């Protein structure tokens, strides 16, 4: 059933799992019409499947291409979601598939269900942690790759870059999900803590700035105090 | 109009004979049921007084045989049997009207009730659901499972209703996920009508049994197939015009029969909600829609 608080290591396990979250596939500006009307225009989108125990990442690129002269687009979104995901799982090897995949959103549920018929022995899962993964496209480089896409792509990356070289799986999702969560509260503040000082760079082949250990901890230090003050702000108290 | 003796009344039971019901006392002069009528199966259910538990019975066309009714003291229930000698049944019967020792099936001229909830229900159907080939009666009780709630233990005591299920691949073709999901068109005719019930008479044959079983002895399912069997035309946009016109009809006979303090056990909230106020079909069944809404509005 769901995944929670209390079955959390079971992220971290030799069980093949993957998160799928669908919140930035169909993307929109609402603006107006020459009329006074409202219209959206959409733009780029991806679906951010992600291996929680390697950093594996899949970022399938949704062109917007895929929704001319659809209607119901939010439905779709979640259909289409669905399908990427099957196709995904059926080119990988059969070693390679996941035994669980695990929706970040509960609508998702039946659209994968129905999508994955075929493979009756893996796990449909929901969640009940809120997992930041809507900020993946604060992060530069995933964003300039889905905005800069004119067709249907598939990009490999590994978001934790080279960290679990040093630290555990357990300790490496901790992280992205403390980043995103800043990202995702506060993106101005968040980008600035991350860049502030100029000699720390990105790796050309790499997401994140190369931090020392003793850096990281400052850095986690910066986005815990950001997420705090910002949640004081949000509520007054 | 034909006849079912009771050899006996050995236990204070109610006696059920299709939507009508007598209680009879223990050792009560009782031997059985007149002028019931011909062109209709029939039901005959019994609920124990001094247990509430196990309404069971016997569905019945008296074209096909001469049924009795006889109790057995070791397996402690009422039990039909076939009478195969036609002059020993006739002689029975005929005495048993001479004392007046039966009770007449109580048919007001006017009441199609019963032709209405048993419209399409054929015996020959019946017997398919309800294996038990030596007898041409079919006994049902209120703990037989389905076919499908035993996949999800038995299998001679089954009811073998026709397995429904919208995230199956039976209901799903592949290249067609999210349409055949949200527009069940393609189960429902090409799948269920044209291949497993070749027409819409045995469809609603199957759908007015389950009701009837759901009602009759609480058999929690057939409550499940009689829903499933609605959901599955109102979640089709594509259903002939006179299955949509027929359907509102069996499903208004079925509410308006229904005991009103069994609403809550009996009728499903989502399935209905669904059905008439958000499916393709919510404009299509505008009697039940009405029946529904002055009748039971709380579910709604």
């Amino acid at each position: 059933g769901a995944m929670n608080s209390s079955n959390y290591a079971e992220l971290f396990n030799n069980d093949i799992k993957l998160f799928v979250d669908d919140t930035n596939v169909y993307r929109v500006t609402v603006h107006k019409t020459f009329e006074g009307n409202v219209a959206t225009k959409a733009i780029n989108g991806c679906i951010f499947t992600l291996n929680p125990k390697t950093g594996h990442l899949f970022l399938k690129i949704i062109h917007t291409s895929v929704w001319a002269g659809q209607k119901r687009l939010s439905q779709l979104a979640k259909w289409k979601t669905a399908e990427e995901v099957s196709a995904l799982v059926r080119s990988l090897p059969k070693e390679e598939q996941p035994k669980q995949i695990i929706v970040t959103r509960k609508a998702m549920l039946d659209p994968l269900e129905v999508h994955m018929l075929d493979f009756p022995n893996i796990a449909i899962r929901p969640t009940e942690l809120r997992l930041p993964f809507s900020a993946a496209m604060s992060i530069d480089k995933l964003s300039d790759v889905v905005m800069k896409a004119t067709e249907p792509q598939m990009v490999l990356f590994n978001i934790y870059d080279d960290w679990l070289d040093r630290i555990s799986s357990y300790t490496a999702f901790s992280r992205l999900t403390l980043l995103l969560r800043a990202l995702k509260t506060n993106e101005e503040s968040a980008k600035m803590i991350l860049l502030s000082d100029p000699t720390i760079t990105i790796k050309s082949y790499h997401l994140w700035p190369s931090f020392t250990d003793e850096q990281w901890i400052t850095i986690e230090s910066q986005m815990r105090d950001l997420i705090l003050t910002e949640y004081g702000r949000k509520y007054n108290v | 109009m034909n006849t079912v003796p009771f050899t006996s009344a050995p236990i204070e039971v109610t006696i059920g004979i299709d939507q009508y019901s007598f209680n009879v006392k223990e050792n009560q002069p009782f031997h059985g049921i007149k002028d019931i009528p011909i062109g209709h199966v029939h039901v005959i259910h019994f609920q124990h007084a001094d247990n509430s538990s196990m309404r069971y019975g016997y569905w019945f066309d008296c074209r096909m045989g001469n049924f009795y009714i006889q109790y057995d003291p070791k397996d402690g229930l009422y039990k039909m049997m076939e009478e195969r000698d036609g002059a020993k049944f006739e002689n029975i019967v005929h005495n048993f009207k001479e004392r007046q020792m039966m009770v007449s099936y109580p048919k007001i001229d006017e009441d199609d009730t019963w032709y209405n909830l048993t419209e399409f229900v054929q015996m020959d159907k019946i017997r398919k659901i309800v294996r038990k080939d030596e007898n041409q009666f079919s006994y049902v009780d209120s703990s037989m499972t389905t076919v499908q709630e035993n996949e999800l233990s038995d299998p001679a005591h089954s009811l073998n209703y026709t397995v429904i299920n919208f995230k199956s691949r039976e209901a799903i073709r592949p290249g067609h996920e999210m349409e055949d999901f949200l527009d069940k068109s393609y189960y429902l005719n090409t799948v269920m009508l044209q291949g497993i019930f070749k027409n819409s008479s045995n469809y609603f044959g199957e759908l007015q049994f389950a009701f009837l079983n759901a009602m009759f002895f609480g058999n929690y399912g057939s409550s499940l197939q009689w829903h499933a069997m609605i959901e599955l035309i109102c979640s089709s946009a594509t259903v002939p015009k006179h299955m949509l016109d027929k359907l509102d009809e069996i499903l208004y006979y079925q509410i308006k029969t229904l005991p009103e303090q069994y609403s809550d056990i009996l009728l499903n909230e989502r399935v209905w909600n669904i059905c008439l106020y958000s499916s393709f079909q919510k404009n299509s069944l505008h009697n039940t829609e009405k029946i529904m809404e002055n009748k039971y509005p709380e579910l709604l």
